[PDB]
């Protein structure tokens, strides 16, 4: 998979309208991540996991932060997230299939945060624009 | 499945705000366009050629309709899904041969819609009783399968 | 991820040896999936599935002429396996997770009949090599 | 898990003959040559940087040993894997902090191993049977988790 030249005009325009919300959201899908899906809780135990901490207020700004990088530079994400795919694959060494579980969390963050710019059409951007992050970020993992 | 009492209480609460055939026919076209490989089973349905022809197809929004309002009818038997599904389960295998992944992606476009609808009122805790209950009736639904 | 030299040497290695075994493995990786993981019978409701079926006797040939191919042309697999990722995305439309599944099956095939040649180091890299074929055949879903 | 006694007798055939001390080593080694993102509950064990090194470890074998015995007493108790388990299952939780992902990835590989070792006498039939039990016993070391 690969994002088509629409996908790109739809991620950078749903994108934009995140704008300064962008560490907040990011706050959110994680504390969504945790509540839906425990398992991921595992990979944080050195965290507080409480609501509004600031280490999950922190990390979720990294998070977006991360992403607003991997927007500006969607042409070419490898290069972009190259730091982030050692770490994860030298370091957090994270299971891929978190991955997607944290991606669906922050689809559904934009979802209740974007209700005029949601479309069919831009959720399938979204959604494939969080899959080729995952992919990037897991691509040196062996 | 096993929710706590809150955990009901909130998913049939916010279920009664659901114009079920609006959200089925949404949530069926979000299907279709976002994982466009579950369009094989639905050739005979006429034109699914962009994302504007398959929201606005008739068959569609009407086999939506009847998807979701299974779904809703199961929302009462929260405590016994495997039973209440079990003959569409075997239908579903046996004569329509729909892979059970289906379910699980059909799942996740609904808590995609309800948070798109809902907006603010799409809790974090909201949604986690809606994952357990889209992941129930996903399981309930593939548990004949053979 | 990407292959190395040294899996690309293993694949050819372990491949090498399969030889004229090739559709028979084929085969029996897929009865092996039909019975562990009966939710891929749903792709093949015209097929007669039994023990000894001729019908999953030819795909187990198709399948691993196909896989010889992508040996063949590991450093430009996307070219070569272009007619059946059209195929996969566009008329099978086979749900990506099945992959993964078909995958296993081959490397428990592969391990029951090379022994010598199944090390550690070699069911890596076919494991890697299967997950970059899965990939190929997925490319154009959406 | 609910085996036919056809899959029960499969399952402990095998598994009469399987060297526990030599087969848990094989498969906790693969595991970490394989998915080497699974030598990070592993730290203290040693040189982990090649396979060789790996698969001659003496901590992996040690702990291969440890890991199958107790999946051997499971094999005891097919009818009640949960009830089993429960001990486990809360120390993977919350002591080690082990994602049950990594239950399946193991279940897999020790799958691998099973045909490596035996060839011919792992037909698809006994394959099938040893998914069932090794997808169980995931399931019932995830199941307290929280
Ligand atoms: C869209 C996918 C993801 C992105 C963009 C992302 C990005 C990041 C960034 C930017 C950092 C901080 C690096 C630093 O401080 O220099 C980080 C760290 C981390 N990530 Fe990932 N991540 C993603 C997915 C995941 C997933 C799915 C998990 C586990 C469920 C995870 C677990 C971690 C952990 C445990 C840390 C270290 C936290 C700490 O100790 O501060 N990440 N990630
Ligand atoms: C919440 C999950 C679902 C529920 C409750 C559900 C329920 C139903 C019901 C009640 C019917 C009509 C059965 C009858 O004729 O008696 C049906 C038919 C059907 N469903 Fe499912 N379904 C679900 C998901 C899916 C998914 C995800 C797909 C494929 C992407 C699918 C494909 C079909 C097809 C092809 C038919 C036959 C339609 C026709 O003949 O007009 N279903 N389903
Ligand atoms: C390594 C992965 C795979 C490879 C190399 C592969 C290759 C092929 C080939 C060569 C064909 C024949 C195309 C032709 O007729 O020209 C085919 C067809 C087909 N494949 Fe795939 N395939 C793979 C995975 C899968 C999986 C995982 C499934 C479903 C569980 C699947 C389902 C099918 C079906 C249903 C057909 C059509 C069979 C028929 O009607 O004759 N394939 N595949
Ligand atoms: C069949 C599945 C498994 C079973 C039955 C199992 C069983 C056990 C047992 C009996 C112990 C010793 C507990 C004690 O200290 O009293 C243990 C410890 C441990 N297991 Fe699991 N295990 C399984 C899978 C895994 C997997 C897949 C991993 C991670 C890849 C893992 C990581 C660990 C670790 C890190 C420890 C602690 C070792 C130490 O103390 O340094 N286990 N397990």
């Amino acid at each position: 998979m690969e994002l088509s030249p629409a996908d790109k005009t739809n991620v950078k325009a749903a994108w934009g309208k995140v704008g300064a919300h962008a560490g907040e959201y990011g706050a959110e899908a994680l504390e969504r991540m945790f509540l839906s899906f425990p398992t991921t809780k595992t990979y944080f135990p050195h965290f507080d996991l409480s609501h509004g901490s600031a280490q999950v207020k922190g990390h979720g700004k990294k998070v977006a932060d991360a992403l607003t990088n991997a927007v500006a530079h969607v042409d070419d994400m490898p290069n972009a997230l190259s730091a982030l795919s050692d770490l994860h694959a030298h370091k957090l060494r994270v299971d891929p299939v978190n991955f997607k579980l944290l991606s669906h969390c922050l689809l559904v963050t934009l979802a209740a945060h974007l209700p005029a710019e949601f479309t069919p059409a831009v959720h399938a951007s979204l959604d494939k624009f969080l899959a080729s992050v995952s992919t990037v970020l897991t691509s040196k993992y062996r | 499945v096993h929710l706590t009492p809150e955990e009901k209480s909130a998913v049939t609460a916010l279920w009664g705000k659901v114009n079920v055939d609006e959200v089925g026919g949404e949530a069926l076209g979000r299907l279709l366009v976002v994982y466009p490989w579950t369009q094989r089973f639905f050739e005979s349905f006429g034109d699914l050629s962009t994302p504007d022809a398959v929201m606005g197809n008739p068959k569609v929004k009407a086999h939506g309709k009847k998807v979701l309002g299974a779904f809703s009818d199961g929302l009462a038997h929260l405590d016994n899904l495997k039973g209440t599904f079990a003959t569409l389960s075997e239908l579903h295998c046996d004569k329509l041969h729909v892979d059970p992944e289906n379910f699980r992606l059909l799942g996740n476009v609904l808590v995609c819609v309800l948070a798109h609808h809902f907006g603010k009122e799409f809790t974090p805790p909201v949604q986690a009783a809606y994952q357990k209950v889209v992941a129930g009736v996903a399981n309930a639904l593939a548990h004949k399968y053979h």
